[PDB]
DNA sequence: ATCAATATCCACCTGCAGATTCTACCAAAAGTGTATTTGGAAACTGCTCCATCAAAAGGCATGTTCAGCGGAATTCCGCTGAACATGCCTTTTGATGGAGCAGTTTCCAAATACACTTTTGGTAGAATCTGCAGGTGGATATTGAT
DNA sequence: ATCAATATCCACCTGCAGATTCTACCAAAAGTGTATTTGGAAACTGCTCCATCAAAAGGCATGTTCAGCGGAATTCCGCTGAACATGCCTTTTGATGGAGCAGTTTCCAAATACACTTTTGGTAGAATCTGCAGGTGGATATTGAT
């Protein structure tokens, strides 16, 4: 399992001719399971220094802020919280 | 239709909600969870393929290869903390040589 | 008459060359026989995935070129353009390693 | 039997480092002290990795093992599986 | 009023069982509650990692042992096993 | 007269709570029996060793009752619980004793 | 008066001393106090961040302590 | 009547007394209102349990003794006595806070 | 060497703040006994990838010569931090309304859970493609001598 | 400065290893869809414990003076960098045997999951109790001047 063809999407739409090498997958690969732990990290802890058993979005969003930097985070929030209303506007 | 597809993304909204369950952080995995978090995900990634991407260029390259997401990554300050304690296997280092150190 | 380089030419000349590029810089199979036997003098028969000793040895020249520049930075602080031992043992001092 | 390979981290290869990090000039000491710089980088790496191994019950020191053995030192590896 | 659990009965006995006479400050109790918070956090998530390496649903001795092993300096991880081996031991012997 | 396991570890430590939390810790899906034991016996173990070093302190300063600089002493002047505790701040424990040589009066 | 001014030369002369400095450049006081505003903005920024996730109006003891074992500065004394 | 100690007398009289005790050094108010103002942009309006303020306070000079620490060895290793701005820069630049 | 100013240390003293011993009410643990479920050891084994040996060649490590320069030691201003006694402004301490942090209670949206149905993203694998690593020779630096 | 020695640069060229390219299979995913459980937002509340206004306290700011430190200059010389020779060992390319990782079906010690019951650790409130911090005195060690 990887998250290499969702890498590769994302690669040709900021960059359409460009490609990746294996072995920047490979370090694309491991970045992302990175940030992923850590998030999710951030999240574990955040839920229960609140006796809360639920990581839900907001949780995540904290964490997002307590590991990012400034513009980073100002970013990532923004998309985060698209996302999630994008999800829920539907169904 | 995918959640993913629902939630206008390209990561993968179900993969990433199962493995916040197999990563047991909490008793409970709101739906709102792996949405979100697979968009920081994959917004981080653009980010840094839109950086490298240009650092292939200023290498009249096509392809990525690890020296480009090392450019790409010391050459951001947020990146560049964000992953400060990194190795990017074969990245190189970003060429600076103390002044000093210079003919006189 | 024959050509000579000042002391110190080459040694820029290196510098912008080696960090201009990635390849690993300590001879592979040396280092592997140093894998396995710091290994080995620490629990017998191991084996080890060609990928472990190439992940030790990235890790390893990352550590020490990340060390050498904080080494560089102690000498210069110092007034000097060589570093010296103590220098490498002032930054791991700073850096907790000892202290 | 493998005896004083630390001895394999030769002048030159040491030298290389040292320019990749931006070191113009070096005292003749430098050596001897990196090497022992690394042989304790190496034995902290290592055995951390192979306490993996074991745990797993294997008798094969796999690259996780070693990407595990760095990100408990603080010094998380990219490129090989983590 | 919600309790606030805390080691410190546990560590005044164990201190007791060692220096009989002697007394500890109330600040003292809270730095070494908050000793054993932080080690307690530090084994367990160690053992969690090893588990999910060798995708394992259960943290047993094996991963606390493990875990010692990795967490502490020698001469302390080698106790701390004894120590740790000592207590399952006797505790299996037994009805 | 249930008995307690900590009583048959023969503990002072909850081998009870340590397993309580162990579960509320989201660590595992399951948590075998021995290592609520074993951990704590653990803790324990690494609990007297600093109360016994930072007693001694006490004892070293003609006091009785052990306060923090009696802990932060105990610890940093053993090289192995202050490597252990090496990026801890124990509150009130002050630093040890110190000053570079090169700082010192010309004799 | 302002607040980081507030911190003044005699303090930073005794944490110095404590640190077992025994001569200190003038320009000292400023450049440390720089550093001191960065370290508590770090900190506080994390501990706010920790209060208002749980929608309170009180930095706690706690939300520090979490602040600062995030930073890696695990501090003992106060539960965390 | 003249007494007069030479330079470096109560400086070293001041380490060996500061290295006995454990008080903290910074006073209470003013740095209650450094915190404050400076939390004050984070979020408004917010309240502090005298526990936090005290555990941040005691979390920032041992922060900034030990930066004194490695700042008192950054000058001697430049063979001065006399730590400076460059000195606590090179320390934290060593410890991977710093540009 | 000699006082003279001071700091430091030590034995003793005592009030008190904080540590201790008491009594006890109690929900949350923690232990017990039963019933059900399942993680992951053990035994057989397909199969990958690790250790090994094999041979050749050339990229490198080694070892030397040699002299340039950088590190170390010494001298020596002059400026800048330390000591100090001086004057009083802020910090500290302490008594007090009120704003929240918490304890409880309610119930509806949202999360499990198990059952099917369906779509996808790994992959074994032959086939086809393509950026560029590595070679080249000729145009522009860059160095170092004079 | 003009100038020979050399390293550096950079676009043109091409066999090649590593990337892209279906074709096919399919177990495991991810999705759809009721059915059951429940977590935590949400509102009301009471009681801490926090911000605040006053007053007793005890540093910090301040300006003078000078000692000693840092750094500029100067110099001796020893070690490090450059260039060169020789030839060893790493690197490269294969191929082979087999160890040990890893897939699978199997089956039970150990785990979970109610539910009944005993009890213990935390809070609160009072009353009693004590280690020690600072406060004195007086001896003596340290520092600095002569």
């Amino acid at each position: 399992e990887s998250y290499a063809i969702y890498v590769y999407k994302v690669l040709k739409q900021v960059h359409p001719d460009t490609g990746i090498s294996s072995k920047a997958m490979s370090i694309m690969n491991s970045f992302v399971n990175d940030v992923f732990e850590r998030i999710a990290g951030e999240a574990s802890r955040l839920a229960h220094y609140n006796k809360r058993s639920t990581i839900t979005s907001r949780e995540i969003q904290t964490a997002v802020r307590l590991l990012l930097p400034g513009e980073l985070a100002k970013h990532a929030v923004s998309e985060g919280t698209k996302a999630v209303t994008k999800y829920t506007s539907a169904k | 239709k995918t959640r993913s597809s629902r939630a206008g993304l390209q990561f993968p909204v179900g993969r990433v909600h199962r493995l916040l369950r197999k990563g047991n952080y909490a008793e409970r995995v709101g739906a709102g969870a792996p949405v979100y978090l697979a968009a920081v995900l994959e917004y981080l990634t653009a980010e840094i393929l839109e950086l490298a991407g240009n650092a292939a260029r200023d290498n009249k390259k096509t392809r990525i290869i690890p020296r480009h997401l090392q450019l790409a990554v010391r050459n951001d300050e947020e990146l560049n903390k964000l992953l400060g304690r990194v190795t990017i296997a074969q990245g190189g280092v970003l060429p600076n040589i103390q002044s000093v150190l210079l003919p006189k | 008459k024959p050509h000579r380089y000042r002391p110190g030419t080459v040694a820029l000349r290196e510098i912008r060359r080696y960090q201009k590029s990635t390849e690993l810089l300590i001879r592979k199979l040396p280092f592997q026989r140093l894998v396995r036997e710091i290994a080995q003098d620490f629990k017998t028969d191991l084996r080890f995935q060609s990928s472990a000793v190439m992940a030790l040895q990235e890790a390893s020249e990352a550590y020490l070129v990340a060390l050498f520049e904080d080494t560089n930075l102690c000498a210069i602080h110092a007034k000097r353009v060589t570093i010296m031992p103590k220098d490498i043992q002032l930054a791991r001092r700073i850096r907790g390693e000892r202290a | 039997v493998l005896r004083d390979n630390i001895q394999g981290i030769t002048k030159p290869a040491i030298r290389r480092l040292a320019r990749r990090g931006g070191v113009k000039c070096i005292s003749g000491l430098i050596y001897e002290e990196t090497r022992g710089v690394l042989k304790v980088f190496l034995e902290n790496v290592i055995r951390d990795a192979v306490t993996y191994t074991e745990h797993a019950k294997r008798k094969t020191v796999t690259a996780m093992d070693v990407v595990y053995a760095l990100k408990r030192q603080g010094r998380t590896l990219y490129g090989f599986g983590g």
